[PDB]
């Protein structure tokens, strides 16, 4: 999780991932179960990596 | 015709003897058959009797459970009499832990055949299924001979004790925080028109609403996501024919105070249920709503 | 101890063969335009509504509001009819062309087979021909309605 | 039992109890009566022959 307005990146993010029933898009959540809400913040950016070593980079 | 006979009081049926009693008394014989009190004479609950194979009658030995006939285009075994729990196996509404629970009891050659016949054809379930009511007595033979009721209360013979209606917790559904003095119980099969699965949701609605428009308004209000999925499948997939996103029919009416949580046991397997003690069946056809 | 019934009479003469034909239809459905008590035979069934120009749809529209009844017994004096009521069971003949099964939802339909036939030769008087409506399972009735509309 | 000889493992005084159950097999017969004999069993009209 790279945060540009504070110039702080993040290295270790554990995140749960799932698919929506209505559409094939992804939904990310906390390892407790809380919905991850950083995607609304425009200044931040994120990189996701999967256990089968796929790769996403989401602005 | 006479004013004595017209203003005569109506005859008590329990005071007058049977036709067989006066028939034996006229010619004045005696038979070893006791005949002076016919059983089931004061039975308003019109019942029916159904043969069904052994593979479907588990979780049915306890009295009180729904019974649904299906149609199948194969000729000889064409109509299976499926219980409600085997129907709930197929449904996407039920929790997966309880699903793996009650699938583990229904391991039979007839049950899996009914499960294949459920999802094999192109028809949806509401055009395929047809209720019969609730069951009161079992036969537990090599083939089972159940006794279901069409209309009326659920009771043992001689009316010694009333029979309750059982429903699993996941199919149970209320839409109000408090209940009225009377409440009807319905059946809801709502269709998720999703791409990967078309497995429906099975529900019962213990609601105090009798009018169909004031029922279907709350039905649309609670199931707006399903109609949105319907119209999303309408706009995304052209030249498909979706219909009846939910269906609704009347099953009966309860006392609104005996509704409580109990459990069914079949082969030491607990299955928690909502139980309705003093309940009378009242069937109706499958109305629908989109 | 009698029951509330409908006493229908016949103004034509009746043969013993026609009485034996009529006693085959004991548990048969008969529509009646208004539930009177002493009705003639001219309002049993649908021969009042047989028309050359009219069709199936007006027969269905009339049959939606007809008073359906059942026969009880046939006599040389008169004929007994029984009005049913909701929430009671009755024996009913399968005069329709399709066999039934248990628990099937049934409904009443106007007869597709019309006029003179080898099956419509029931109680046929001079100006009168007793016709009976069909008792069909519900999805076949829906199929017949859809197919007749699209035809 | 029976008393044993020398150097042999003898018997011990034992009892045995055993139950036995009843088995039910109900039998039934249906028989029909028409509506005609029902409406003619306790009903007379005009007193005719």
């Amino acid at each position: 999780v790279v945060r540009c307005v504070r110039a702080q990146v993040d290295l270790g993010v554990e995140v749960r991932a799932a698919r929506c029933p209505r559409t094939g898009l992804w939904i990310v959540r906390d390892r407790r179960g809380r919905l991850r809400r950083w995607l609304s913040q425009p200044e931040v950016c994120v990189l996701y990596v999967t256990p089968d070593l796929d790769f996403y980079w989401v602005l | 015709m006479d004013a004595r006979a017209v203003a005569k009081r109506p005859r008590d049926p329990a005071d007058e003897d049977n036709e067989l009693v006066t028939a034996l008394k006229a010619k004045r014989e005696v038979n070893t058959i006791s005949v002076r009190y016919l059983y089931h004479a004061d039975h308003q609950a019109l019942t029916a009797r159904f043969f069904v194979p052994e593979g479907l009658v588990e979780f049915e030995a306890q009295p009180g459970a729904l019974l649904i006939r299906m149609e199948t285009g194969c000729d000889s075994p064409r109509h299976l009499y499926i219980s409600l729990y085997l129907l709930g196996i197929r449904a996407s509404n039920v929790s997966a832990s309880t699903r793996c629970l009650l699938e583990s009891v229904y391991t039979a050659s007839a049950a899996r055949a009914a499960l294949q016949w459920l999802d094999l054809g192109p028809h949806l379930l509401h055009r395929r299924l047809e209720t019969l009511g609730c069951v009161k007595t079992v036969s537990l033979g090599i083939t089972s001979l159940l006794t279901c009721v069409m209309r009326g209360y659920l009771y043992n013979t001689l009316k010694t004790e009333v029979f309750a209606l059982m429903i699993p917790k996941d199919m149970y559904l209320t839409w109000e925080e408090t209940r009225g003095r009377l409440q009807y119980v319905y059946l809801i099969i709502v269709y998720d028109y999703d791409g990967p699965e078309t497995r429906p949701g099975i529900y019962v609605l213990t609601s105090s609403i009798a009018h169909w428009q004031t029922l279907v308004d709350v039905a649309r209000g609670k199931f707006a996501r399903e109609r949105c999925s319907f119209v999303n499948r309408r706009i995304t997939r052209p030249r498909q024919i979706p219909l009846c996103t939910g269906v609704i029919q009347k099953l009966g009416w309860c006392l609104a105070d005996d509704i409580h949580t109990s459990f069914l046991v079949h082969k030491e397997l607990k299955l928690s249920v909502v139980r309705l003690d003093n309940f009378s069946v009242e069937l109706g056809d499958f109305r629908e709503f989109v | 101890a009698m029951e509330a019934n409908i006493f229908c009479t016949f103004d034509h003469k009746l043969s013993i063969a026609d009485v034996g034909k009529l006693t085959k239809l004991v548990a048969a459905v008969v529509p009646i335009p208004q539930r009177l008590h002493l009705i003639k035979h001219y309002q049993l069934g649908l021969h009042q509504f047989v028309d050359h120009t009219r069709g199936y749809v007006r027969l269905r529209g009339l049959l939606r509001n007809m008073t359906l009844t059942l026969m009880r017994r046939v006599e040389g004096n008169q004929i007994l009819l029984h009005v049913p009521t909701h929430g009671l069971l009755y024996t009913v003949l399968n005069t329709g062309p399709v066999t039934w099964e248990k628990g099937d939802a049934l409904c009443v339909l106007p007869p597709l087979f019309h006029g003179p036939l080898a099956r419509e030769n029931l109680l046929t008087l001079g100006q009168w021909e007793l016709v009976l409506p069909w008792i069909v399972p519900m999805p076949l009735a829906l199929e017949i309605n859809q197919r007749l509309l699209i035809m | 039992r029976v008393a044993s000889g020398a150097g042999l493992p003898t018997s011990r005084q034992t009892t045995i109890m055993v139950t036995k159950y009843s088995e039910k097999s109900p039998i039934t017969i249906p028989f029909e009566l028409s509506a005609a004999c029902l409406t003619y069993l306790r009903e007379t009209f005009e007193g005719t022959i």
